[PDB]
DNA sequence: AAAAAAAAAAAAAAAAAAAAAAAAAA
DNA sequence: TTTTTTTTTTTTTTTTTTTTTTTTTT
């Protein structure tokens, strides 16, 4: 039949030592046992989880070694095998559960009502213990610090990868380092199922220890022993115990993959209060038990002796507001002074020059006023900045760098992927094969910045969305029978590449690029950065570039790089602020606009300028004054603010020659 | 005294508390409850809000209630039901309907009138509670609140046709032809063993008559999590909703609704043939109340007449349609005249004569024509605002397309057919393709569109009005050159 | 009670090759 | 003007394997 083998481990002495450790253990550094305190805390319907530390277990072993009596190295037994010690510890907790000391508080708990109703009828006229349980038991991996303090080495907490997980580590407690890619919704998994039986005896309980089960559907009680055909069992959800279950996939980091290989993936299962600890896009260190999946059902026959695997998770270690602190940070930065120039300069300190562009990127980072006028009129406060110019002028570092500053931002590129206009209504998700409404990148960045690199090569299909956003900021959705309009208020940062190379003495700016005049008119600001050879500038550029290669540090200079978290804190605080205008300030704007138009009537010339001024220019003047006012000022806007905005616009306009 | 098994709810006290609540409650107790200051007590304290609705329902005969949770908590003694309903919705609602059964009698015989009450006896009543508790999204739902009333919010994606549900089986005997009806409980049909007729009494002589049973209606709805509450780098989640009886065919596709209902979870089978089930349930909600996000009265007629008696009706609605637009009064005059349209006639001999006005706006590129079109879009009852930049060549007319959910054929009308009897606004008229332009030609000439594809040959009705806006080539419309060169439009289409 | 027979369980899908249209230009 | 260019549009499932678990049938 089944042969027998002798193994050193005996579970009786282990159970005795667990019972001794629960009572005796004290924190050496409230007084008394460490865990009977938290058990009493649990009994008062406040704590939902019990977490054991193997450092503490080593402390009990060290205490016993100080006494000198032999031990059973419980820490090694837990590491080698952990699926059984969970049940052992659960039984040990159940045996020594303290009484409720205060605030019994039975209000509307359905399971409580069922259990209380059971008592009267059972006594007047044995169930699975897990039904009465509420706490969840988790283990905590070892610490190298405590290990090095008492040697003994450590295996459970070592940050292995997905690839270093061999088949020799199955059934042990290990830790894996990786990035979370997919997380699923929370669903209930049955643990104890209760069947109601046509007022025959009473409801019956069955435990489920697999992913698949069979209903009972036959009443075996003493009163139900009567021979007449009477009916099968019906399930009752209220008297049954469920649990929260979640499954995730972790993927190997790019640094740890060897050359020529493809990264692998691992599956993680989490049950209990630990659910929702992991989200997509997080680099974490997850500890758990590595167990074999049954792989049954279809396609099991072909494998024969091949199994799946998964990791039952028990611990999570993620690697990486209005308060007086941030109230004082802004005051400190105000007392620092030179906020405008320093804020513009610290943006991408590697790149030397293009300081006006850095001023304009700051105004794009902040947003103008979005005022909802009555009778349906709306006015946009978002910023549309396009940066044109010859190749090899740092076109595509500037952009990427701006994406770092604001959390709400997406870097979308040319026809390699379609994300600008992918407001599709069909999503063939493999998990369920049903449609999901999937928004595009333009919709994704709300109150944010969309960085569209290589805008020249992008197709007219995305041009439709770009045209519509600047008009109404509300994306109409695909024609898959939903008729949905989605909010898409966003600011646009575009990078352009002139047609066939560099700037051309062809006079029309429309000839330099493919973009239509109407599309360019909606842009708030246009910047031309042409590469003109000058003997002085090349020397400083070469020196600046080569200093970075010689020493990895950027070239030290009197200019001080402000700390980036301060950048974010000031930018957010400015964004929260709401300006206001006065009647006197806007009167000078009319004079400015009429002077600009009287210039534009004669400004039509062979080479310089793009068409003529439009009322959209007046709108953008106020829109840009918004950000310059939000930068440091409040309440009414200064008159010199309009001068600053006009100066920035005029420099951008004069960039056509330069 | 006796309590329904499992729960702690007893009918005896609940019925009395509810009748006390209904005959006792007023806005007085409600405004004492909320007491948020600046609370009006101007004769509202004695209005008897529940009794007046009860009487108006009795005289109308409709059965719809809007019982609220805060109002239910307002009364001190009935405060128990507030926490007794969240945990046991079904039994409390069963008591609800049973008490409303005699709520009619409690008021019909106060003056001993001659109401029949027999049609009241036959008809049944129910309730639609709302605002049960704090609204929480589907992203936060644990197994800890199964079979408890919740309030959810989400986007409607799709609906399914009516689903039959058996209520009363019907078995006939193939020998003696005897008919008997067997009720079904929770889906399972208890088969008749042998014919009840003692004389017939034959084993295994039963036949099911499918079309002689009794059925009820079901509908299933699909929801999606709203984009506002979703965090970064996530995919929206979905929930299925069960709708029964009068609420079927209420939620249109693409709307955003807040619903109240009972959370539930059921098992689904592992193997289709075997009895075996798998240890992971599916979660859904059974809904009880749904909320979203002609027949003009005589007073409206009188005010319409007196306003129509204004000295200058032309200029007033000239300025009303586009409040933001300054000057450009003449184009507003034309649009106001267009929105009414001349009379339409179709006499037998000559045929139909058109009664729609078509308007084309064009000129320098940075005027405000698009805002004008979006203004006239809203005023008109039925109309469509779609640009002519691209899309399918028959995107404004019928386009036979394969159905996505089912591998079937669906005939989908376009934007010109969907603007029948109204004003259809076209934007960016100059970018419309040479092949689709001809379609508009048959629309503006015969007002009908014919489709002949996939074995389908048919004609639809356009009968709409075209308001279009265009842009020239260049940054200005120089008056010296005539219209034709600048607008890039065929002479007949402009004509 | 112990045999012989009979189905469920599929699932899946991108990646490439050939042919006819509906827009571009020496 | 007749040349080159261009999108693009179905093309897909007919097969598999030996266990494992069910109903009939001496
Ligand atoms: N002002 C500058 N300061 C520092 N580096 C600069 C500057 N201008 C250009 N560079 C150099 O240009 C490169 C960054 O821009 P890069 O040429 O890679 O992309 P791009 O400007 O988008 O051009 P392309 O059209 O080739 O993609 C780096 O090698 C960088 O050193
Ligand atoms: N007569 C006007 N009255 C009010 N606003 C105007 C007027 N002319 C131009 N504008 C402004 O100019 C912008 C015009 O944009 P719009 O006309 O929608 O673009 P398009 O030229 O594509 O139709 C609007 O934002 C509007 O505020
Ligand atoms: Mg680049
Ligand atoms: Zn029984
Ligand atoms: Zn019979």
């Amino acid at each position: 039949a089944l042969p027998s083998i002798q193994l050193p481990v005996d579970y009786n002495n282990l159970f005795n030592e667990i019972t001794d450790f629960l009572v005796t253990f004290k924190q050496d550094t409230e007084k008394g046992p460490k865990y009977m305190a938290m058990l009493q805390k649990v009994a008062n319907r406040e704590l939902n989880s019990v977490i054991i530390d193997l450092d503490d277990i080593l402390q009990y072993q060290n205490e016993k070694f100080l006494q000198g009596t032999q031990a059973d190295d419980l820490v090694s037994a837990i590491q080698q095998n952990a699926n059984h010690f969970t049940e052992l510890f659960c039984r040990a907790i159940d045996n020594n559960m303290p009484l409720p000391t205060k605030e019994i508080d039975y209000k509307d708990d359905v399971l409580d009502v069922i259990l209380n109703q059971r008592r009267l009828r059972n006594e007047r006229m044995l169930f699975p213990p897990n039904l009465t349980r509420r706490y969840f038991l988790y283990f905590k991996p070892l610490s190298q610090n405590c290990a090095r303090r008492y040697r003994k080495k450590a295996i459970s907490s070592k940050p292995l990868s997905v690839r270093q997980i061999k088949g020799d580590f199955l059934g042990q407690l290990i830790t894996v380092r990786g990035i979370i890619t997919r997380v699923s919704d929370v669903k209930p998994a049955v643990e104890v199922i209760a069947y109601t039986c046509d007022q025959c005896g009473y409801e019956v309980f069955q435990e489920v220890n697999s992913r698949t089960f069979t209903p009972l559907s036959e009443c075996t009680s003493e009163e139900c022993s009567q021979n007449q055909t009477k009916g099968q069992l019906f399930m009752s959800t209220r008297a049954s115990k469920f649990s929260a279950f979640q499954e995730c996939k972790i993927q190997e980091l790019s640094q740890q993959v060897p050359v020529g290989h493809i990264p692998r993936s691992l599956n993680i299962h989490v049950n209990g209060t630990l659910v929702r600890s992991l989200s997509p896009g997080d680099i974490v260190d997850v500890t758990g038990i590595f167990l074999p999946a049954p792989y049954t059902g279809f396609k099991a026959l072909k494998a024969g002796l091949l199994t799946e695997t998964y990791l039952e998770a028990q611990f999570v270690r993620q690697h990486k507001s209005l308060t007086s602190d941030v109230e004082e940070r802004v005051m400190e930065l105000i007392t620092s002074g030179d906020v405008y120039n320093r804020l513009a300069k610290s943006i991408a300190p590697e790149i030397y020059g293009n300081l006006d562009v850095k001023k304009a990127l700051l105004l794009l980072l902040v947003g103008g006023v979005d005022k909802r006028v009555g009778d349906g009129m709306k006015i946009r406060g978002d910023i549309n900045v396009c940066l044109m110019g010859d190749p090899g002028v740092a076109k595509s570092q500037l952009l990427k760098a701006i994406c770092k500053i604001s959390p709400r931002g997406v870097y979308t590129t040319g026809k390699g992927s379609s994300g600008v206009g992918l407001t599709a209504a069909v999503m063939k998700d493999p998990v369920t094969d049903e449609m999901i409404l999937e928004g595009g990148a333009l919709v994704l960045a709300d109150n944010g910045i969309c960085c569209i690199d290589e805008f020249d090569k992008m197709d007219e299909s995305d041009r439709t969305a770009i045209h519509e956003v600047m008009e109404q900021q509300t994306i109409s959705i695909s024609k898959a029978g939903i008729n949905t309009t989605l909010n898409a208020r966003t600011s646009i940062l575009a990078a352009a590449n002139p047609l066939y190379g560099r700037y051309n003495p062809r006079l029309s700016p429309l000839d330099n690029i493919n973009l239509p005049a109407a599309l360019l008119s909606r842009f708030d600001i246009l910047f031309l950065m042409l590469d003109i050879p000058s003997r002085d500038d090349d020397e400083k550029l070469a020196e600046h570039v080569t200093y970075v290669h010689m020493h990895n540090k950027q070239p030290d200079l009197d200019f001080t790089p402000v700390e980036p978290s301060k950048m974010r804190e000031y930018i957010a605080y400015a964004k929260t602020k709401r300006p206001v205008m006065s009647e006197a300030v806007n009167d000078y704007v009319v004079q400015a606009y009429i002077r600009l138009r009287q210039d534009s009537k004669r400004e039509m010339d062979s080479k310089f300028s793009f068409g003529q001024a439009t009322p959209r220019t007046l709108l953008g003047i106020i829109r840009l004054s918004q950000a310059l006012a939000k930068l440091r000022l409040a309440d009414m806007v200064d008159i010199d603010d309009v001068e600053e905005a006009l100066r920035l616009v005029r420099v951008s306009k004069e960039s056509l020659y330069q | 005294l006796r309590i329904i098994w499992g729960t702690n709810v007893s009918i005896q006290e609940c019925t009395t508390n509810f009748r006390n609540f209904l005959m006792s409650f007023k806005y007085k107790f409600r405004k004492i409850l909320d007491e948020r200051e600046e609370f009006i007590n101007n004769t509202t304290d004695e209005e008897l809000y529940y009794i007046k609705q009860l009487n108006e329902m009795r005289e109308l005969g409709t059965s719809n209630l809007n019982l609220d949770a805060r109002n239910l908590l307002a009364y001190k003694q009935t405060e128990d039901l507030y926490h007794q309903l969240l945990n046991y919705p079904q039994e409390v609602i069963s008591i609800m309907d049973q008490t409303i059964k005699d709520c009619m009698v409690s008021l019909i015989v106060d003056n001993n009138l001659d109401y029949d009450l027999d049609e009241i006896e036959t008809k049944f009543y129910k309730v639609r509670p709302y605002n049960v508790g704090s609204c929480k999204g589907m992203r936060e739902l644990n197994p800890n609140d199964i079979d408890k009333l919740i309030n959810l919010k989400g986007l409607v994606l799709r609906s399914t046709p009516v689903i039959p549900d058996m209520k009363v089986a019907f078995f006939k005997c193939n020998v003696c032809d005897h008919t008997m009806a067997v009720e079904i409980d929770r889906g399972v049909i208890q088969e008749p063993a042998r014919c009840e007729r003692i004389d017939c009494n034959e084993p295994n002589s039963m036949s099911l008559i499918h079309n002689r049973c009794s059925f009820a209606d079901k509908q299933v709805i699909k929801l999606q999590e709203t984009p506002d509450f979703v965090p970064d780098g996530q995919t929206p989640h979905s929930i299925s909703l069960c709708v029964y009886d009068e609420l079927v065919d209420s939620c249109r596709a693409g709307d955003r609704i807040e619903v109240t209902g009972t959370f539930r979870s059921i098992p689904i089978r592992a193997n289709s043939r075997q009895r075996v089930l798998k240890s992971l349930y599916k979660t859904y909600v059974d809904v009880v109340h749904v909320k979203k996000v002609r027949q003009i009265t005589d007073q409206d007629l009188a005010k319409i007449r007196e306003v129509a008696a204004r000295e200058d009706l032309y200029s007033l609605l000239a300025r009303s349609i586009a409040p933001s637009i300054y000057e450009l009064e003449d184009v507003k005059k034309g649009i106001l005249l267009q929105l009414f349209g001349g009379t339409n006639k179709t006499f037998t001999k000559g045929g139909r004569y058109r009664g729609d006005i078509n308007i084309l706006l064009c000129g320098d590129p940075s005027t405000s024509k698009s805002q004008i079109l979006q203004y006239v879009h809203k005023i008109t009852p039925r109309g469509v605002y779609t640009s002519g930049k691209g899309s399918s060549a028959v995107g404004l007319t019928a386009y036979i397309t394969r159905d996505v959910d089912t591998k079937q054929l669906v005939l989908e009308s376009g934007a010109l057919v969907l603007s029948d009897g109204g004003v259809c606004c076209i934007d960016e008229f100059d970018k419309m393709s040479d092949s689709t332009r001809s379609v508009l030609h048959e629309v503006m000439e015969q007002q009908t569109i014919s489709i002949a594809k996939a074995g389908i040959i048919t004609t639809l009705n356009a009968r709409s009005s075209i308001l279009a806006s265009a842009n020239p080539i260049g940054s200005r419309y120089n008056p010296n050159l005539p219209v034709t060169e600048n607008i890039d439009l065929p002479p007949p289409l402009l004509s």
